[PDB]
């Protein structure tokens, strides 16, 4: 019944290094190992390593025994029986294969033969190792289509265009706006650039009492786009 | 009035309290008078001894104890023999114009000395002025005991005699003047005047006629 | 099963299978507090009397639910009552082997009183029935 | 520090007295300067001091008869005393006066106090509260056997106090002896100083005896021969 | 990966299936515990099974694990639209790591089709202004996990610029897809009109743009 | 798969409550000195080991403010002082009038005995300022500030008003949780939980805005507050490092037995030989600036980085304003300018002296009624304590705001010197009845 939410996504370049962190709240964060697991394409899900907050006592896998670093602090509590930890795992030595998503996990029971099992799972950090620079991303609007000319519905959305780092959130009216959505995958261009759209279905005669705004965020090149969406559309089967 | 006497023996050690007790803490000043003289410091602060002054003279430290201001004199000599005034200071009694009522200290056991006589008759001047005075200096005598008659002739003078009280001098020894006033017919008439001193000691005397 | 002992309430922070075996520890100190000797009562036996009657009557209590429930001499022992999932919704290795007994009354705080109805009633109050019945003959 | 009193010898009842001490040896600026008396059958009695900002205390036994004051241009302390009774007849000194403090806690708390103690005298003045004037002595030579004879000058009816005998200033302090006076019934005073003086030199030395009455106008030398 | 799990299986709808999992004596299961994970691409796992046949807490009663000396199987019974995705085995002790699977992608068979919607959106006025043509063919709710896209220029095939990507799962166990087709202004303006056609094995959906309008 | 509840009797469950706790302390026979009421003649004999109990991975919320062991702690010292003053002599017949003279608020009061022992009796005690008031105003008659407002007891001379270590225990099937966190905020969640049946030696020095003889905090001082922002509420603060402090009463005081009648014995300020100083404390103004400065570093850590001033009390009566404390038998009434005299801004030693007057009459803990009479102490009285708190309160309302800040000292309640030292205990009941399900049932009955 607790929460745990990692660091954001980067991009390093290989042969640096590089300090994920995991906040942990809802739970006595001294009583469960905290498990480091990747996912990368080339090797699919594999087991990193994990550390006990009460004793300090970590076992790594050897394949990241001389690459990764595992520490904890020490909990801040909030009740009796819940409290608030944070966990670090520094991975130096980068190398293009290490790409992929890294989460960190609570373990599942305080005694028994599988204690440190991988349970209560992070949302996800995305690393990205590669030579290549930063590059924002472009916004353009999406102009309302039909949908369906009899039940009155139309789509409207923003394109994403041109940039590296592939962590990109776009949310709608800040927030508020969030039945309806559809966010689609990026594509990978021949160049490395990643691009992708996304597209909200609203009824056509909402156009004279609710406003439309997609906004873009991008935290590696730290830009923010707030785009506002031409309900003028150019479809014919919408005109009518 | 009356003040203060004290005595002491030749050679011992005199100690002569303060006449006040002090009420707090204090400072405290002995001062030595002699008759005829400046007054002398002998001790400031209780316990400090100005240059010059023997290390004989001693005073009692304000150390917080129950004791009484005391001037304490060593070996005490005849030269000693004076009045000794305690000026006390203390923090509850507030400004002491008082010097106190000092103790006269008296020295015995000293020798006896024998009294040196001189008699001076009346001098030619004073009889062409009218008058006559027999002069008789009595010096250098010890003990405190005195007498001096006059005799006319063969009987006791009774009248006219005028003696001083004897006092210690600059030798320490006292002196005494005894003055017999005739005029000059009673001068000129008896054979002889004469000035018998009396002393503890015996008999003295001494003589003159008109010539 | 552990041979470790820490002291009073030193299994509070530990599993509740961890601390269910450690119970005669906090049993001992539960009624033993007693001043023996050197006491007068001026504003404080007053107030020091009544807190250990009160802890007399409070552990009588607790003994005439153990009486009413069977277990009068027992530390530990089982009952007839089945296990309601309205109460809590949890598995057996995950009550014993993750939660602590301080939590884990937190959570079932709101049914104590309905179990301790049918503690008294649903078995001892009816196995008392057919105890006398199969005793009977 | 050397100090040395001067006098008027003789003041009439319901007058002023005026005395006056002139000091030597010490810069007059620099120190605190008092006067105290010792009156006939009395002890001494502290009059009053000045101080460094030439700002006067006085005892208030005097009840204000008393004034003291500086005069750094002639180096002179002097005092004053008003009105006048025989109880005022009294020896003069004047002193120095130096200030010590006694702690015995915290000087803001005022657990302090000060004290004066005099550390150099003068051999103070004679002065007498009479209605009558003063009146010079009459002298007269006493003319001078163990080696030795006695050598003699009378110093006759002289009104107030003290009488300076000298004999030939300093050559004459060997064996010189100037005896206490002698109160007449008359309420005149005499004394007689006397000097042993070797036979031979007799008829062929001179002595005389300076004879200083400063209360009265007087000055006179007697030359004593046999 | 040495821990080798069946790559498919499938089953029907309200039905059962059964995934192997299974490898050498040295990562084997008479001497390891098998742990099995729920792991939909792109989201956090979820733990269904562990310590061999004992279920994680809220786990549904229709899953099931079972060991042999040899290999273990898992068994998920009732089959439901949400149970189509990707699972992993892993086996481990108590001092060690985790050992995860080669992984099994597991279809459910005998559920209803679900017709294709597709929407072909032009360039923008500003992308062309900027000197560039991007058509972009959003494609959504999918039956079969598969789609193929062709683009046509004056109804003609095109060659050059063509970037479709993989089809991925809606969030209401439905699929979608889309494909780009880059372009320079000249093409775009030298033809009569663009075409994109989303073939499926049931039916062919063909929607068409024109530079013109 | 069948689940059946099971009974387990001695659980590590506890809840919150207030119960009556009760007196510990070491039995010092003290032959020369009768009983002394803080060490009782037998309170109980104190464990020999004392027994403490880390509990682990154990999370508990303390709130010192709405602690029951203040408010019992009070009531206790409270009837304490009225059980020791009744057996003691009443000062009914003292309130004759009194013709007063200055020995200086030291005064000189001559006085005419009402006895029962040969009708009246002459008697002149030295009195303090503050232990009178004139009615003529003439300087000619003065009486007792108290015989207009209520009565007056004599404190028996015997017993002693030395604070000694006082422990506190809770009975059986209760327990003392001690918060053992260094950096322990006042109210909150503490990590480190540890179990006691009896509190550390606290001694219970009554005290007025600085704290006496106190325990320091660990590490780093703490500032500890019920509302910080909101003023009305005052600001214990406990330092690690206890400055010096010297008090001195250097009056050779004397005593005067005076007997009332049959059996009732007054004792009077006999005349002070020796010099009269008044009473003083000297506080070494380096380490006090050095603990000033460590002061102001935490209290910025609620106002900003720089914004704090130290001003002297300016409200309530003489018995709030002034450092109350006691020492050899006296109660002191010390000024306190020069410590709260100060500027801070931006983020040689001269020992500083307060100015201490005496007052022997007194009405502590705010009590309006049967009033105390502290018999003179015979000789200098000296004593050295170790200062360890401090109790502080804003001015409140301000226009400037973050301008400045103005820190003055305050005494406002009594139960603030018991706060300071029992801000790390709390008591529990423990639940020992724990029912949880297992795989077991009871063998059948059929
Ligand atoms: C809070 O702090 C403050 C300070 O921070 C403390 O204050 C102290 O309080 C005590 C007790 O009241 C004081 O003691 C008294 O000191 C008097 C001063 O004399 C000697 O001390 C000072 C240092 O304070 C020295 O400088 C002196 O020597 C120098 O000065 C003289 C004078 O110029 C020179 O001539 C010397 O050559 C030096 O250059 C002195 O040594 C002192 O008079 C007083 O009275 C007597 O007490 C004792 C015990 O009997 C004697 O030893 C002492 O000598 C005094 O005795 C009398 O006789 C001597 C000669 O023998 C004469 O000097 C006097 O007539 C004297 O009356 C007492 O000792 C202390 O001075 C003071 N310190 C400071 C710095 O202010 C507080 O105590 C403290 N609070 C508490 C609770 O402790
Ligand atoms: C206070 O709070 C924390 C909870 O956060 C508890 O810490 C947990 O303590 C339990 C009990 O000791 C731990 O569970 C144990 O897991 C061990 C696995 O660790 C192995 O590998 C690590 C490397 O990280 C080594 O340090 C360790 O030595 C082991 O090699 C098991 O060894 C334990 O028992 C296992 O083996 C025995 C036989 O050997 C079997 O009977 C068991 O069934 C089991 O297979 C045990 O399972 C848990 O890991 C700890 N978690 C954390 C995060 O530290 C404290 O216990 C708790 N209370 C107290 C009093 O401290
Ligand atoms: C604690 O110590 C302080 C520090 O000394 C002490 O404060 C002092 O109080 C007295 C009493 O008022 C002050 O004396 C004043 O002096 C000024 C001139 O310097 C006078 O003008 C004052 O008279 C006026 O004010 C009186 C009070 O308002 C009126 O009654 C009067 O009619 C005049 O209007 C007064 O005499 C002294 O100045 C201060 N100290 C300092 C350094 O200023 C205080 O009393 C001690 N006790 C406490 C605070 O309980
Ligand atoms: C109560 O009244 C009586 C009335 O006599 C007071 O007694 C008298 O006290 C004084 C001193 O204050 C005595 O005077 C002197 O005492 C000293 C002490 O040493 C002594 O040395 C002197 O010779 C002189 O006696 C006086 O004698 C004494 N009365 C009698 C009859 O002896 C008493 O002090 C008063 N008490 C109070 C507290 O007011
Ligand atoms: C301020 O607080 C500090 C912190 O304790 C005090 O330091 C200590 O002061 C005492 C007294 O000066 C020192 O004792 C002395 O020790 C030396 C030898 O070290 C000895 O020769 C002396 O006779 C005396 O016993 C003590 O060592 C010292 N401690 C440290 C660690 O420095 C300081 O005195 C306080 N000062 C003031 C003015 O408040
Ligand atoms: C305080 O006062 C007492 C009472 O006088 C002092 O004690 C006596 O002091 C004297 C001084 O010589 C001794 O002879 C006595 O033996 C002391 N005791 C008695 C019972 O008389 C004491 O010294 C004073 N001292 C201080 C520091 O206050
Ligand atoms: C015991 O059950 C009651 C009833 O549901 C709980 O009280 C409600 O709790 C919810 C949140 O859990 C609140 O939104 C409601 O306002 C509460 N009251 C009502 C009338 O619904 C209570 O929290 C439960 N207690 C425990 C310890 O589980
Ligand atoms: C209060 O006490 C004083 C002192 O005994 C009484 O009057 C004093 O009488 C003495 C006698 O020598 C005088 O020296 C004092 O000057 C007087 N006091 C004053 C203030 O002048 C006075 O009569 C007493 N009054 C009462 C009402 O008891
Ligand atoms: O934080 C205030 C102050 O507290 C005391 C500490 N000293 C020690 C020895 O712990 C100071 O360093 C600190 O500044
Ligand atoms: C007691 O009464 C008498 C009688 O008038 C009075 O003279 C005296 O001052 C009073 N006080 C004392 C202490 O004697
Ligand atoms: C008692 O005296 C005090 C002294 O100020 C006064 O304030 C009070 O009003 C008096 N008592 C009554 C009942 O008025
Ligand atoms: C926590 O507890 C341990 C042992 O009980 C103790 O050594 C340590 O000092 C404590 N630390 C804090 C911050 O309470
Ligand atoms: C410490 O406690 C006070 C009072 O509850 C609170 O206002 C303050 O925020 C706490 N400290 C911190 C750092 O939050
Ligand atoms: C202090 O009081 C203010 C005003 O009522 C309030 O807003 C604030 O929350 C309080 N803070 C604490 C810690 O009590
Ligand atoms: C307080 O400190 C911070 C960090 O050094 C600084 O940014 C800020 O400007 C400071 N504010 C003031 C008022 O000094
Ligand atoms: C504060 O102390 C200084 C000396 O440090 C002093 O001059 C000033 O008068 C004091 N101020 C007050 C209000 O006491
Ligand atoms: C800080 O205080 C000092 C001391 O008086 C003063 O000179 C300075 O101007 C003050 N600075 C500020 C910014 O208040
Ligand atoms: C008081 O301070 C002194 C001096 O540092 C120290 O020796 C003593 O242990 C301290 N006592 C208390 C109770 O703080
Ligand atoms: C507070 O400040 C405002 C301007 O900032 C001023 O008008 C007002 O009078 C001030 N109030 C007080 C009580 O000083
Ligand atoms: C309080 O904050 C204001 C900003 O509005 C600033 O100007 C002022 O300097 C601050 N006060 C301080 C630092 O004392
Ligand atoms: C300090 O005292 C002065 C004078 O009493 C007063 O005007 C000022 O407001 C005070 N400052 C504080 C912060 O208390």
């Amino acid at each position: 019944e607790g929460q745990l939410v990692q660091s954001g996504a980067e991009l390093k370049k290989p042969g640096a290094s590089v300090k994920i962190s995991c906040k942990t709240s809802g739970y006595r964060f001294n009583f469960y190992h905290i498990n480091w697991i990747r996912q990368t394409a080339g090797r699919g899900p594999e087991w990193m390593g994990w550390i006990s907050p009460y004793s300090g006592d970590k076992n790594l896998a050897p394949a990241f025994q001389d690459r990764v670093i595992m520490t904890t602090d020490t909990e801040v509590p909030v009740t009796s029986f819940t409290s608030t930890g944070a966990a670090y795992m520094e991975i130096r030595n980068l190398k293009f294969d290490d790409t992929g998503t890294y989460f960190c996990a609570k373990g599942l029971l305080r005694d028994g033969s599988s204690t440190w099992l991988p349970y209560l799972w992070g949302q996800g950090t995305l690393l990205t190792v590669s030579s290549a620079s930063t590059k924002g991303p472009s916004v353009f609007p999406l102009a309302p289509s039909s949908k369906s000319t009899s039940g009155g519905t139309a789509a409207l959305g923003c394109l994403v265009k041109d940039y590296f780092p592939e962590p990109v959130t776009v949310s709608w009216n800040s927030g508020a706006l969030t039945s309806g959505v559809h966010t689609f995958p990026a594509v990978l261009q021949s160049s490395g650039l990643y691009s992708l759209s996304s597209v909200v279905t609203v009824p056509s005669s909402s156009l004279g009492t609710q406003t439309y705004i997609c906004n873009v965020n991008h935290k590696p090149s730290n830009t923010k786009v707030d785009k506002r969406v031409e309900p003028k559309s150019c479809d014919k089967g919408l005109e009518v | 009035s009356y003040v203060s006497p004290l005595s002491v023996a030749l050679g011992e050690t005199a100690r002569i309290s303060c006449g006040r007790q002090a009420l707090g803490s204090r400072a405290v000043q002995w001062y030595q008078h002699k008759p005829g003289q400046a007054p002398i410091l002998l001790i400031y602060n209780n316990q400090d001894r100005p240059s010059g002054i023997p290390e004989r003279f001693s005073g009692t430290p304000d150390i917080n104890f129950g004791t009484t201001a005391t001037l304490t004199i060593s070996g005490v000599e005849v030269g000693d023999e004076a009045d000794y005034y305690c000026h006390m200071w203390d923090s509850r009694s507030g400004f002491s114009w008082s010097f106190g009522g000092a103790t006269r200290l008296t020295v015995l056991s000293q020798p006896k000395a024998a009294p040196s006589v001189t008699l001076f008759p009346p001098s030619s001047e004073e009889l062409q002025a009218n008058k006559a005075t027999l002069v008789c200096l009595i010096s250098d005598f010890y003990p405190g005991a005195v007498t001096v008659a006059w005799k006319a002739d063969s009987s006791p003078v009774k009248a006219g005699v005028e003696t001083t009280t004897p006092s210690k001098q600059s030798n320490n020894k006292y002196a005494a003047s005894s003055y017999l006033s005739l005029t000059p017919e009673q001068w000129k008439s008896h054979k002889s005047y004469s000035c018998q001193v009396t002393h503890e000691g015996s008999t003295v005397e001494k003589t003159v006629a008109p010539t | 099963i552990g041979a470790v002992f820490l002291g009073f309430l030193g299994a509070a922070g530990s599993t509740m299978g961890a601390a269910s075996m450690t119970l005669t520890v906090q049993a001992r100190n539960l009624l033993s507090g007693n001043p023996d000797w050197l006491p007068d009562m001026t504003v404080w036996g007053i107030k020091q009397l009544q807190a250990r009657v009160l802890a007399v009557e409070r552990y009588l209590r607790d003994q005439q639910l153990l009486g009413i429930w069977g277990c009068s001499g027992k530390l530990i022992c089982c009952t007839n009552v089945p296990w309601n999932s309205s109460w809590s919704n949890r598995n057996l290795s995950e009550i014993w082997d993750n939660m602590t007994w301080l939590q884990w009354d937190k959570e079932i705080s709101n049914y104590t009183q309905i179990i301790y109805g049918l503690l008294e009633e649903s078995q001892n109050q009816q196995e008392k029935n057919e105890q006398d019945l199969l005793a009977l003959d | 520090v050397q100090l040395q009193e001067s006098g008027p010898g003789l003041v009439r009842p319901s007058e002023t007295l005026s005395v006056t001490c002139i000091v030597s040896g010490g810069s007059i600026s620099n120190y605190y300067w008092t006067w105290i008396r010792q009156s006939p059958g009395k002890g001494l009695e502290w009059i009053g001091y000045i101080s460094d900002r030439e700002t006067t205390t006085y005892n208030p036994s005097l009840n204000s008869r008393a004034v003291i004051s500086r005069d750094t241009s002639k180096n002179q302390l002097s005092l004053q005393l008003r009105s006048v009774t025989t109880a005022d007849t009294a020896i003069y000194f004047c002193a120095t006066a130096r200030r010590g403090q006694r702690i015995y806690g915290v000087v803001s708390f005022g657990e302090f106090f000060y004290y004066y103690y005099m550390d150099v005298w003068g051999k103070g003045t004679a002065v007498t509260v009479s209605s009558a004037s003063t009146k010079g002595p009459s002298v007269f030579p006493l003319a001078p056997s163990g080696g030795t004879a006695a050598l003699g000058c009378l110093v006759k009816d002289y009104f107030p106090e003290p009488v300076t005998v000298s004999w030939n200033s300093g050559a004459l302090t060997s064996g010189v002896h100037t005896f206490p006076a002698v109160l007449q019934s008359s309420g005149l005073y005499s004394l007689s100083s006397v000097v042993t003086v070797p036979s031979s030199s007799l008829g062929t030395q001179t002595y005389i005896c300076n004879v200083n009455h400063k209360p009265s106008n007087t000055k006179v030398d007697k030359k004593v021969e046999p | 990966s040495v821990l080798t799990q069946s790559a498919s299986v499938s089953g029907s709808l309200g039905q059962s299936v059964t995934i192997s999992c299974t490898g050498p004596n040295s990562v084997c299961c008479s001497h390891k515990s098998i742990s099995w994970y729920q792991w939909p691409p792109g989201r956090a796992p979820t733990l269904i099974i562990y310590e061999d046949n004992e279920r994680a807490p809220g786990i549904s009663p229709r899953f099931s694990g079972y060991k042999s000396y040899w290999s273990a199987y898992l068994t998920i019974s009732d089959l439901r639209p949400e149970d189509e995705t990707t699972y992993y085995c892993c086996s481990y002790t108590h001092n060690s790591g985790c050992v995860f699977g080669t992984g099994t992608k597991v279809s459910v068979l005998g559920q209803s089709k679900a017709n294709p919607s597709v929407t072909l959106f032009p360039p923008s006025s500003e992308e062309l202004q900027a000197n560039k043509a991007t058509l972009v063919c959003l494609i959504s709710d999918f039956y079969p996990g598969a789609v193929t896209v062709a683009w046509k220029a004056d109804s003609s095939p095109v060659k050059a610029g063509v970037e479709t990507t993989t089809p991925s799962k809606q969030s209401n166990n439905k699929y979608a897809a889309s494909s780009y087709l880059s372009l320079t202004p000249e093409q775009w303006k030298s033809h009569r009109s663009y075409s994109c056609q989303v073939t499926h094995e049931g039916s062919t959906v063909e929607k068409t743009v024109a530079p013109t309008e | 798969e069948k689940l059946w509840v099971t009974v387990y009797y001695g659980v590590p469950v506890w809840k919150e409550a207030t119960t009556t706790l009760f007196c510990a302390s070491d039995a010092k026979a003290y032959d020369t000195e009768v009983h002394n009421v803080w060490a009782t003649h037998a309170c109980v004999p104190t464990d020999p080991n004392p027994q403490e109990v880390l509990l682990e991975n154990v999370t508990e919320e303390f709130n010192m403010w709405k602690n029951s062991m203040v408010e019992q702690m009070h009531e206790d010292i409270i009837s304490l002082w009225d059980q020791s003053l009744k057996p003691c002599v009443k000062l009914t017949p003292f309130c004759v009038t009194l013709n007063c003279t200055n020995y200086g608020d030291i005064k000189q009061c001559s006085f005419n005995i009402t006895t029962e022992i040969s009708k009246r009796r002459n008697e002149s005690a030295l009195f303090s300022k503050l232990d009178l008031e004139p009615i003529n105003n003439s300087n000619t008659s003065y009486r007792l500030i108290k015989c207009n407002t209520s009565v007056i007891k004599q404190a028996c001379p015997k017993v002693s008003f030395e604070p000694i270590p006082i422990h506190y225990c809770a009975p059986a099937g209760f327990a003392i949780l001690k918060c053992n966190d260094k950096r322990f905020n006042g109210t909150g969640p503490c990590k480190n939980v540890s179990t006691v049946q009896c509190t550390h030696g606290i001694k219970p020095v009554v005290s007025t805005q600085l704290l006496l003889n106190g325990s320091l905090a660990e590490e780093e001082v703490v500032i500890r507050s019920e509302n910080l922002t909101n003023n009305a509420k005052n600001i214990i603060i406990q330092l690690n490092e206890s400055v010096v402090i010297t008090c001195e009463r250097p009056n050779n005081n004397t005593r005067k037995r005076v007997t009332l009648g049959p059996g009732k014995v007054l004792y009077t300020t006999g005349e002070i030989i020796g010099n009269i100083r008044k009473a003083h404390c000297n506080i070494s103004k380096t380490n006090w600036t050095r603990t000033l400065e460590r002061i102001v570093i935490k209290l910025r850590e609620q106002f900003k980085n720089k914004t704090i001033v130290f001003n002297q009390s300016s409200g309530g009566d003489l018995e709030i304003v002034m450092h109350v404390f006691n020492c050899g038998g006296e109660f002191f009434y010390c000024n306190t300018t020069q410590l709260f005299n100060s500027t801070y801004n931006s983020t040689t030693d001269s020992i500083i002296t307060l100015p201490c007057r005496i007052k022997q009459i007194i009405n502590r803990w705010q009590e309006v009624g049967k009033a105390m009479y502290a018999p003179p102490i015979a000789g200098q009285i000296r004593c050295q304590s170790n200062i360890t708190g401090l109790i502080l309160t804003r001015d409140g309302g301000g226009n400037g705001t973050n301008g400045t800040e103005v820190f003055r000292p305050a005494g406002g309640d009594m139960k603030d010197n018991w706060r300071s030292e029992l801000y790390k205990y709390k008591v529990v009941r423990i639940e020992p009845l724990g029912i949880a399900p297992t795989k077991c049932k009871r063998r059948v009955v059929g």
